[PDB]
């Protein structure tokens, strides 16, 4: 009924248009998530608003009024913006799949060369040619055809049904969703394949051969108190916290598959961003991202154990909190903390043999989920296209509507892998 | 969670900006009561409370006088807690006047709240509280001790600067009821009279040598009645020593009675050195007004009283205070290298 | 090395084994004699123990030759101390250190 596809129309705005004010504020505010491929989100969270806030609403209108009252000029521009959102999160995908085969084949090359104007500058050069693409053909009037009723829809202001002109479907559809399309699956195709032999340069096998004598239980995961079968890590005070930080699943186990990513945070070569930050987690009790007066005088409790009277330990925390709050929240944060330490060096005293870089593995499954998302969604629509573009029309018109809102709807299915990502969900 | 043990007391964080501390008479219980608590002040207040301080003890002369009744009081290096018992002891700023021979600052980790008090104090009662100057109130002891980090921590390092340029004015001799002399360290064979004392400029770092490096800085014998001044000496290795025959000659030549001094610290917190024959008062006495000096040495202190030609002493005692990190270092600062350490070691334990 | 000149010598008939611990009374200065930590500044022993090397070496081969109540006087060289890197915060890199330990009990 009416009501029942208006209510569904609406419901499927809001949320789409929560769900990525929710991405754009997540990723803009907390100062942490804010990644060069964060602002190629960013700018894909934004295209996908704009289409729905713009686009959907409307459209919905016209599905549902069965007449369309607002005006050839805003027919125009409302095609206009339909194809210029597709066009530009199209190209922006691609621009993700090239941004992470650079950074997986060379880490060093792309975290120096690149930074936060370039990412700008790029993003912004990207969204003016789709812009350029999708609003100069519309606006001159390349597209209309010759047939007389589709004179008279031009002519009428209620019609609006898209009418080709049996070369501007075939010049669009090959300069927006084939050729990116290819170019975005072949790219990533070697991002895997790189990602896959590099899992396995001759080194990881051996920290696996290791990781399966370590581990008693046969169960395929380590547990703490087989962390404490070498006689000489059970007298360590700050095991327990190590174990909490490498066990990020929060299962109660370490496997083969976080035992190396935690071990690859340590290196020769690694980043000092990454250890300032590991030395940071040792006192977040409970990951919440702020470090409390609790947190800060339990992880100290175990390590002076009774040299110092309890009072004498608590008045000294007070002191160093009360002296590092630069916001007033009475917790410090990782840039207070930065501010403190820095300059000590420690970044240099937490080295291991162990010569590998898995920073940009992390990142990898989700965004293939998105690319094969848009493309499950969207090429089924394009493939009807490049049917109908004969007038053999084998069935159109009420089959080719419902393609075009499967292609609006996905939008939505962003912010769902984004959260089912940890820090992402943990950031909501 | 919030604070795992919550007996101890907080330390309130909110500064105070020269509205209530001042009236223009400062208010003295409340910055008491603040710097009790382990307060803070806000840096331009503490700026104008020490030039204003400055500006009263610039234009006090060099060789103070002083009226009878007062109370002689000995160094204190710090210890603030124990100030506030003085002044208990010895009865409040209202009524009785004081007299503090010695150092100040260094050796103690509460010495900016110390002078801040002492110096607000001043300002209220200008006339019935004197102030003198010791050898750790120069450039180089601040600096080599434990005072410029405290400044540089606490508060900006525009406040040290500001503090040292004020402590470069104090006076340096208090006479006392024109029968006493009131130093900080001792005599000086270059200073033979009086009014040799009032002559000398006081508005410099005192130098390595000479009259005012040897007052702040000198220190007498352990055996009054040494076999036969100028002896320099081994401890300070910077001025002389004097024996009996000096402060004999310095009394008999200027009519005076005894000499009084706050170097060497005394487990009963005071001593009255060798009867003089002339009179029948103890020539050289010393005083020490700080218990438990370097937390260590459990001596008491002591606070002289003259009054009705009469010097009654009374004792003291110690007073629990908080508890600050060596070198005030943060806990972060404190912990981390071990913290790197033992990471370290259980990683490269655990692969192989 | 590390060279212990005893001052109030105690008696020797108890040595410290491997694997006991110790508690002293540390009163460290500066060569010069600048204090820069003290046990005694806390009402509270402090408790290590051998063989584990978490204190300096100087500490773990300077404080083995004593016995129960031996206060001493240790001159740990920068071999021994924290050595070229130093400890941030005190002590500057490049430091020899006077301890003047005292055993008392062993447990
Ligand atoms: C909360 C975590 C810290 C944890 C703190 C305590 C249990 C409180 C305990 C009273 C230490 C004091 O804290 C008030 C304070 O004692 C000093 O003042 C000191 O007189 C000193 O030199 N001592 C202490 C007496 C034994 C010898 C030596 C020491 O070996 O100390 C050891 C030491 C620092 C090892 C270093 C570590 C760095 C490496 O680079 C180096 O490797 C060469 C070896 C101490 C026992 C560590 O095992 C334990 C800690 O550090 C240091 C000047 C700084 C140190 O605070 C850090
Ligand atoms: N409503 C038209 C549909 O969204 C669409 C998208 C991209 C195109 O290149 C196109 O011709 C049509």
């Amino acid at each position: 009924w009416v009501v029942g596809m208006g209510i569904v129309m609406s419901l499927i705005v809001l949320a789409i248009v929560f769900g990525n004010v929710l991405v754009i504020t997540a990723i803009a505010k907390f100062e942490r998530l804010q990644t060069v491929t964060n602002y190629f989100i960013t700018s894909l969270a934004c295209a996908d608003l704009v289409m729905g806030l713009a686009v959907v609403p409307f459209g919905a209108a016209h599905i549902l009024m069965k007449m369309w009252t607002f005006g050839n000029f805003w027919c125009e521009f409302w095609t206009s913006i339909d194809v210029l959102c597709v066009t530009a999160s199209i190209e922006t995908l691609c621009v993700i799949a090239v941004d992470r085969y650079f950074a997986i084949t060379s880490p060093f090359k792309y975290q120096s060369l690149l930074t936060k104007n370039k990412a700008r500058v790029i993003i912004l050069m990207v969204w003016i040619v789709s812009g350029l693409t999708s609003f100069l053909p519309i606006q001159m009037h390349w597209y209309r055809a010759t047939h007389q009723e589709a004179i008279n829809c031009y002519a009428e202001e209620t019609c609006c049904d898209f009418f080709t002109n049996q070369a501007y479907a075939i010049a669009s559809s090959i300069v927006s969703f084939y050729v990116p399309l290819v170019i975005m699956v072949f790219v990533y195709s070697r991002v895997f394949q790189e990602a896959k032999r590099q899992l396995d340069a001759d080194e990881i096998k051996r920290l696996g051969k290791r990781f399966k004598k370590l581990d008693l239980d046969n169960s395929g995961s380590l547990s703490v108190e087989e962390f404490m079968s070498l006689p000489e890590l059970q007298q360590n005070p700050l095991v327990q916290r190590v174990i909490d930080i490498f066990d990020t699943d929060g299962n109660g186990e370490v496997d083969f598959k976080e035992f190396i990513e935690g071990v690859s945070q340590f290196s020769v070569k690694g980043d000092k961003e990454q250890k300032l930050r590991f030395a940071f987690r040792i006192y977040d009790m409970d990951k919440d991202g702020y470090i409390s007066n609790g947190e800060l005088f339990q992880v100290l409790k175990m390590m002076v154990g009774n040299n110092l009277k309890d009072t004498q330990l608590q008045q000294i925390v007070d002191k160093t909190i009360i002296n590092a709050d630069k916001d007033g929240d009475g917790r410090i944060s990782f840039e207070e903390f930065c501010a403190v330490v820095g300059g000590l060096d420690i970044h240099k005293k937490m080295v291991v043999d162990v010569k590998f870089c898995l920073k940009e593995h992390k990142a990898l499954k989700t965004l293939g989920i998105i690319m094969g998302t848009f493309t499950l969604c969207w090429l089924p629509f394009f493939i009807v296209n490049i049917v109908h573009v004969i007038q053999d029309n084998l069935i159109r018109k009420e089959v080719y509507i419902l393609l075009n809102w499967i292609g609006y709807v996905n939008s939505g299915f962003n912010p769902l892998i984004y959260c089912r990502s940890p820090d992402f969900r943990i950031a909501f | 969670t919030d604070r795992v043990v919550k007996a101890v007391p907080f330390p309130p964080s909110h500064r105070l900006t020269a509205k209530e501390v001042f009236d223009g008479k400062p208010r003295v219980d409340i910055l008491k009561a603040h710097l009790m608590k382990e307060g803070r002040l806000e840096e331009s207040v503490a700026l104008r409370i020490i030039t204003e301080g400055a500006s009263i003890l610039r234009q006090e002369k060099n060789l103070l006088d002083i009226d009878a009744p007062v109370t002689v009081c000995g160094d204190i290096h710090g210890q603030f807690f124990d100030l506030m018992k003085l002044f208990e002891v010895g009865g409040s700023p209202a009524n009785t006047r004081y007299l503090f021979l010695g150092d100040y600052v260094d050796r103690g980790y509460f010495s900016i709240e110390c002078v801040l008090y002492l110096w607000a104090l001043k300002i209220l009662y200008p006339k019935t509280l004197f102030l003198l100057r010791g050898n750790h109130e120069c450039r180089h002891l601040t600096e080599y001790f434990t005072f410029k980090q405290e400044c540089k921590i606490k508060y900006s390092e525009r406040v040290y600067d500001a503090c040292m340029d004020a402590f470069d004015c104090l006076p340096l001799a208090a006479l006392m009821n024109q029968q006493f002399l009131c130093v900080h360290g001792g005599l000086s064979p270059e200073i033979n009279t009086l009014d040799d004392i009032r002559k000398l400029d006081r508005f410099k770092e005192p130098p390595a040598y000479g009259p005012m490096c040897d007052i702040l800085w000198s220190d007498p014998l352990e055996d009054f009645g040494n076999e036969k001044h100028f002896t320099h000496n081994t401890v300070r290795g910077c001025s002389y020593f004097y024996s009996y025959p000096a402060v004999c000659d310095f009394l008999q030549h200027n009519n005076l009675l005894s000499i009084l001094r706050a170097h060497e610290a005394q487990d009963a917190g005071y001593r009255m050195y060798r009867k003089s024959q002339t009179t029948g008062f103890p020539s050289l006495i010393t005083i020490f007004s700080a218990p438990n000096y370097l937390d260590v040495y459990n001596n008491k202190a002591a606070v002289l009283k003259y009054e009705n030609n009469v010097m009654n002493i009374r004792q003291f005692n110690c007073s629990p205070h908080p508890y600050w990190l060596p070198n005030f270092m943060d806990v972060f600062t404190w912990s981390l290298p071990f913290v790197g350490e033992k990471v370290t070691e259980m990683l490269v334990n655990v692969l192989n | 090395g590390v060279q212990v000149e005893t001052i109030s010598p105690g008696d020797g008939r108890t040595f410290p084994k491997r694997g006991q611990t110790c508690v002293v009374h540390y009163t460290g200065m500066l060569e010069d004699g600048k204090k820069f930590d003290s046990s005694r500044d806390r009402n509270k022993p402090f408790k290590f123990m051998l063989g584990k090397q978490e204190v300096i070496r100087g500490w773990e081969e300077g404080v083995a030759q004593m016995s129960v109540g031996q206060r001493a006087k240790l001159t740990i060289s920068p071999d021994y101390a924290y050595g070229a890197t130093g400890h941030p915060g005190i002590i500057p890199p490049h430091a020899t250190l006077v301890f003047d330990v005292e055993l008392l009990k062993l447990e």
